[PDB]
Parts: C-alpha cells; structure tokens; sequence
C-alpha cells in the first residue's frame, strides 16, 4: 500500500495535473509538477510518465528510484514499456510480468504484458494476458483488436468473425485490426 | 429518444484567514500598576482602600492564551494566527421523461425542514431536439447556532447555496448557469493614545484584530438523450497495440 | 400479461475520515508558565494575588485524551486520526396492475411520521407493451440530534435519500433513474505566531482540525410483466453433464 | 463451519471477484484475487476454482492446501473433478463421495457424483444421487437430463417418457439428452 | 414427553427438512438432515424415516437405537412397518401395538396396526384399530377403504354399502377397495 497522503491545497494541484496529462498537455503537467515537491512518490511517478512518453532521457531513472517505493507496479511497467521501446522484448516480458504479477487488475498492464508476449512468441501466454485485459475493461477498444489480431496471427479465422459477432466490431476497427496482425510478429 | 439524464455540477472553494493579539499585566510591592486591554479587565474590581484587587482574571477563548506569573509580575498575552480551507464536489445526476417533473434528495430532515443536495427540474425536449431545462439545484448543510422556541428547539442554522433559472441548450451542451466570487476583509486596531506609536515597545500597548474571507462557485448542468439498458445488459455496480 | 412486477436496486457508499491534535502545558514553583490551546484553558481562572490557578482542567471529548503530572510540569494533549465506512443495500420488489397505484413501507414510525424502506409506483402498459412507471423511492433512517416542543419530544432527525421521476422501459430494461458523487473536505490550523512556523517543535504550537467525506450512490429500476403462480405450485419460501 | 470472516473493505471485493466469476472473466477474477491477501481461505477457494476451470496446474495443490481447513468440501470436489479431468474414476468417485458426505445440499456436488458412479458403474448409486441432485435444485437443469440419460441408458423408455412428461422436457434438451447418454459408458 | 428443543437457527432448518420430506425429496431431506448435528433425536428419526422409505439398511439400526429416547413411539412404529416389509407379520403385530398404545392419538400408527391384525387374523381386533383409526382421521382416506375391505373380507355386503353412503364413496375408491380387499389374506 502507498501510506503516503497529500493536503487539499497540494492535491487538488494533482488533480490539474492529471487533467493536464490526459489534455495531452504532458510538458504543462511537467511543469506544473516540477511546481511541486520533488520527491513525493505521486508526483514522482507522474512525472516519469511525463518524460517516457514525451521522449526525455530520465524517466528511466524516475522509473529505476520508485522501484523501491510504494510506487514499484507502475516503475516496473514504466522499465518494461521503456525495454519495449527499445526493441528489447526479452526483459520487457519478464518487467511486464512482474508488474502484472503485483497489480493484476490493472488493465492496461495486462494489455502492454499480452503484446510483450504475443512478441516474443508465447502465443498461449499472449491468449492469456489479451483475454485478461480484454476481461478487465468494459468491452474494451485495445484488448479486443489486441485478441482478433492474435487469432488473425493464429489463422482461425471463423472464431475471430466469432469475435467480431459478439464484440460488435466495425470494419473501421477491421483495417486497424489486419494493420497490427501484420505488425506482431 | 424522448427522455433526459441531466447532470450537474457543483464546486465551492473558501479560504479564510484570522489574526488577533493582546496583552496585559499587573504589578504589585508597595505600588501597583495595571494596564488591561479592551475587554480583558472586565473580570475584576478593586477594593476600597486600593489594598490589593478583589477578583479572578480570565482567558479569552478564541486563542492561545499564555500567562506569566513572576512573583510580583503577572501577565497575560492572547494571540492566534489562522488560516482554513473548505473545499465542496457535488455531481448529482437524475433521468425524466420529456415534460414530467422529477425531484431527488440525498441529505435529510430535522425538525420538518429538508437539507443536503437536491435538485428539481422538468425537461423539455423540442421539436428541434435542443433541450429546455426548468432546473433549481441545491447544497446545503447544518450551521450550528440561534434557538427558537416553536416548532423546535435549539434548532441550527443552514448554510445555503442554490440557484433557479430556465435555459436552452442542445444534446451533449452546457452551461455555468451561475457563479460567484467574493471577498471580506474587516480589520481594527485599539492602542493606547501616546504609547501605542512607540516604533518597538508600541506594540505591548495595541490590540489588533483580523478577519479575511474568499469564496468562488460553479453550477454546471449538462443534458443527455438517453435509451433504457437492453434487458440482457449487466447492471453498472459500486465496489503497434501497445496502450502507449 | 397485464400486472408489473417493478424492481428497485439502491446502493449508498460512504467514507470518511477525521484529524485533529492540541497541546497544553502548565509549570510550577517560583516562576509560573501556561500555555493553553484554543478552548482548553476555558475553565479556568488565576487569583488576583498570582500565587496560582483556580479551576480544575478539563478534557476535549472527542478524540484521545492523555495526561502528565510530572510535578512541577503539567501538560495535556488531544489526539486523534479516525476513519469511517458504511454501506447499505436494499432491493424492495412490488407487483400491481396496469393503472393501479401501489404502495409498499418496509420501517416504521414515530411520534406520527414515517421512515425506513418506502416505495410509491405506479406501473401503466402501453399498447406496445412498454411500461410506463410514475416511481417514488425512498431510503431512510433516524438520526439522532435536535429537538421539538410540540407533536414530539427530543424527536430525531432523518437522514433520507428519496427520489421521483417518470419513466418508460419495455419489459426487462432497466435505468439509473438517479445518481451522485459527492467530496467535502474542511481544514483550519491554529498556531501561535512565531514559535508555530519552528519547523520541529513548533508542532507543539500548533492546533489542527480535518473533516473528510465521500459518497456514492445508485438508484436502478427494472419492471417486469408477470403472471400468478399456478393453483399447483409451491409458493417461495425463506428458510459430459459434469456441472463444468 | 468457517469462523473467519473479511472486513466491508475486502469483502465489498469478493463480491466483486464472483462478479467476475460468473461473467466468465475468471482470469479477471484471478487477478482482483491476488490483488487480495494470499493466504485467506474464501480467496484460496475462488483462486483454485479459477485455476482448475481455465487449466492451470496449481489447482491441484490450491485444493490439497485447503483440504485442511474449513474448506474442505471444496477442495476434496475440486480433488474429485481433477480426477474426472484426467479420466481417472477410480478416486474420483470416492472424493466425490467424500464431498457429497460433507456437505450434503450442495446440488452441484450431488449431480457431480452421481456422473461419477455412473461413469464408474454403480447405477443404483448413481441414481441416488442424481435423483438427490435433481431435488435439491428447483427442478433441475443438468440433474433432470442427468437421470433422464441414465434411464435411456438402462433402456426404461417409457419412464423416461414420464419424466418428459412431468419434467416438460423440451426436444431442445432430447437432443443433448442422447448425446450424454451416449456420453455415458 | 420429549425434553429437547433446537434453536430458531437449526429447527427453521428441520421446517424445510419436513418441507423436503412431503415434498418426494426425501433423499434432499437426508442431505439437509446430514448438514444437521447427528444424534438429535428429532434429526436421528427423521433420518430414520427417510432411511426406510428409500430402502437403506440402516433404518433399522436408527428405528433402534430411538427406542430407548423419548423417540420411542415412532421407532417401535418404524421397527414393525420394517417386520412387515419383511413380511414377518407376527412381530410387526406386537410391535405396531406397542407403538398405539404408548402414543394412542397417532391415526398413522392406528391405520397400520389395524391392517398387521387384519393380515394376522384378528379380525375384530384389526376392526377396533380401523374404527379408531378412521374416527381419529377427518373422515379417513386410507382408514375408510380400510374398513371397507375388513367388510368385504367379512361378507357384510350391505354394511359396506351402508359405508359407501355414509362416507360417500365413489367407485374411483371402489376399484382400490376391492383391489385392497383381494391384497388382504
């Protein structure tokens, strides 16, 4: 658990803040934390999302620090996604385990861990985490095309308009589905 | 679709800040001196023959009170510097046929006069889809203070922010149908006349007092078309393909 | 089929959390020092010679009292960090016919008004057999504070969620006919003006309050068209082929 | 009996993971549950009824763990339908028995059993205890084929027919019906 | 008298074992019983009941095993309706005297007695133990015919036509009572 709380007055800056990374203003939320303790896990953590997505050279670092925190599931992913970004699919697998391991209801971990897989060649493993994921969120929009695109891969092609049947897919989802059918593997 | 899930939204933001300090103190040994500031000597009297006081010192409650006794010296200091936040999120939501009156409620009663979060309103939808809303939000809470002698007893008072009006807007629209910012600022300051303007040691003969308050508001409605849940739908419940 | 049986689903979720912590001290022998807290040195008073206090100490009710005599040092100190959870779940169910008003109450009453479990519907089936309900839930529960001089005595209060509105499903749909969020937080810090801003012991000169509270809830209604159990059935009661 | 029970804030979760279990999100479901301590009982329960339902092979030690403990019944079932996994009737039949022993109105254990007897050839016990079965649920879904395809099985055409009567029985069900009897021996 | 009562947690669990006992799921009713602590006397009998209605071998033990408690009607019954299983007519007279006698009111016990005397012989002995059965029941059902058939095995045609009147039996009972009267002998 994270026995770490933050005050109304820093807090609801928090809540900007996450309104700024899901504005797509990523460097705004950047600035605003860098307006903000550094050091505090929360903050911390966020600005390591800040810098994997926006391309900065540390958050590999911000990852490494809050591997030893309460912050360890979302560091753990963070070194995974940075592992996959380079190519390097063997130890972005077992990073991805292991955050999946700790914090298993996260659906976007499961969906990162089951494209890891699906990469470096566990196709059941893959089957397991997509399904998982696909399990986890409401429908889903990622995991589902991340499953029929996995069976696309696996050639039973009467369960995947099994799958387009029952998820409802549209042939808009279709094109992107065969795009990343053809990009696994 | 002939029927409308209306949501509102609700946020208050309040800071108040609050300072006072006063000082007093006695003497004794073959003379005697007193200096009481503003309301802090009401306590005592002094005998006839001004052989010695004849009563008991106070505290004032507000404060910090800090006392001194040295023997012949006694002294007495009030002060206090504070600061409080209040912050308030309200996201009541409530569905209606097109033309039907709905009401909610999710406070209380007490003796009988209703209080917490209500909402009334009456949705029309228009030939043109675009919605008229009939809307008169509410969010109140218990202020403990005053009495009354009918009806109920040592009854509290409420602290109360609502609107009422009548708008138009499309599906999916919205609007900030009322707001408020505000301010307060009160202050005083009591000295003794010539002592009181001495550039270091005045400040042992002065009382000072300091009120500021701020506030700021938003009430947001936003309505929605909506279809029932298919029979066959689970229920909404309380407790490169990478996601990028 | 010409009868509804209307199915309601309620769900409140509420959290809480509390703060609060003072200090006071007092010392003895030739010299004498006090140090009260906001509201704790109330109950006393100090004679007019200054050769010591006159009142008894009292304790703040709430939270954590601990105490020290340790001779001439005297001092107290109110504590507390506290939180709250509670959940509530009811599932009221009614049939009547098309047209009919129905009515159903699950609680009680007292010295007389009403409470706990109500539901007031009425179901109407269209010629295409979708259904239309006029629906008045209630949920309440006595909560006890405040007072009357007539009617009542030392009545309670209520602490209700109620909703109304006006609705049309077909059979087996279902809608979230009302719904809330709903955050509170409240925050005051008190300090004596300079020693509070030391930044290790000035803990010691400061006093602090924290009010938090949350809540969710969910109001679900679900008709269904019905016929009697037969004149042979057994009525409900309360007390590879493998099954895979 | 079970004198252990779990707090509204991990309880108002096991509400949760049998949601997940019946949506057929059992893996879902296996996460939100190592997200929850290890160790509980009800959690060690639900995780090896997961574990068995989608094929993993802890399962089986899952069920050996709690046989220990006021979940017994549970696990010696769960031991029970290992065994009709892996074909091996033999012992399945006397853990299933031992099941149906200690916690009798469970209806599932009951129609569980009396498969096994069949399978193993104790046609008098097995319709005990399919018959025990398809009273205990109100009128029976998989029980009332289960003696229905018992009674094809022993060539009772005409009582079978009784019961197509009595149970209403649907074609929809005659069919799978003959399949299981099939199935059967 | 019976000085042994059960709480409102385990005698509402009795309520739905006799539920199940005239409901045709007497095996159920074993199953819930089994749940129930065994060695209470009301548990142990109805057990026993079910025991000796599906056929089990250990009615007789429990029947038995009650005879010394303050279950001792009911066994010393169900001891002589299992002799007249047997067909052992000449203990199953005794002991189905026994069982009237120490519980009188019983109109089941009566019924049965009178029917042992009848197969043994004494015939106005087995015509009190009708009549008392019959006057005990709201005008008797299996009583009625009872008698019926005493009078037709004794040739008092116009009696029994008297009875007919009387109770105002219907030819639907006619056809049973004659059956009955040939079983008798």
């Amino acid at each position: 658990e994270c026995s770490q709380q933050l005050g109304q007055e820093q807090e609801l800056q928090m809540n900007m803040v996450r309104d700024m990374i899901r504005e797509g203003r990523l460097h705004a939320a950047l600035a605003n934390l860098e307006s903000m303790p550094p050091g505090l896990l929360d903050v911390r953590e966020e600005r390591a999302l800040i810098l994997r997505r926006i391309g900065d050279p540390r958050a590999r670092a911000e990852y490494q620090a809050l591997l030893e925190t309460c912050k360890a599931p979302e560091a753990h992913h963070g070194l995974g996604l940075l592992a996959l970004r380079n190519g390097d699919s063997a130890r972005a697998v077992l990073e991805l385990r292991e955050a999946a391991r700790l914090r298993p209801t996260e659906s976007r971990f499961r969906n990162d861990l089951g494209v890891a897989l699906l990469k470096r060649g566990d196709r059941v493993g893959a089957r397991f985490e997509f399904i998982t994921a696909l399990e986890l969120q409401q429908g889903g929009k990622l995991p589902a095309t991340n499953l029929l695109g996995l069976l696309y891969l696996q050639g039973d092609r009467e369960d995947a308009q099994r799958l387009i049947e029952r998820l409802q897919l549209d042939a808009r989802d279709i094109r992107a589905a065969e795009a990343r059918a053809r990009s696994w593997g | 679709p002939n029927q409308v899930q209306t949501d509102i939204r609700f946020v208050e933001v309040s800071r108040s800040k609050l300072k006072q300090a006063s000082t007093s103190f006695v003497r004794r040994g073959g003379n005697l001196w007193v200096l009481g500031a503003p309301g802090s000597l009401g306590d005592i009297k002094v005998n006839a023959d001004g052989s010695g006081l004849g009563g008991t010192f106070g505290t004032g409650s507000s404060g910090f009170n800090l006392i001194f006794g040295g023997g012949k010296w006694l002294s007495f200091m009030n002060a206090l510097e504070g600061s409080g936040f209040a912050y308030t999120l309200a996201r009541p939501s409530l569905v209606a046929m097109s033309g039907q009156s709905a009401s909610f409620l999710a406070g209380g009663e007490f003796p009988y006069k209703e209080f917490g979060i209500r909402l009334t309103l009456t949705p029309t939808v228009m030939n043109n889809r675009r919605i008229a809303l009939k809307v008169a939000p509410e969010v109140s809470e218990l202020d403990y203070s005053a009495g009354i002698q009918s009806g109920g007893v040592a009854v509290p008072a409420l602290r109360v922010r609502r609107t009422d009006t009548s708008v138009m807007l499309a599906d999916g629209e919205s609007f900030v149908i009322s707001g408020l910012t505000s301010s307060n600022s009160v202050s005083n300051v009591d000295k003794f006349p010539w002592l009181g303007d001495i550039p270091i040691l005045g400040a042992f003969f002065r009382s000072t007092k300091l009120d500021k308050d701020d506030r700021e508001l938003l009430m947001i409605v936003t309505p929605h078309l909506v279809q029932p849940l298919a029979a066959d739908a689970q229920l909404p419940d309380l407790p490169t393909g990478l996601s990028d």
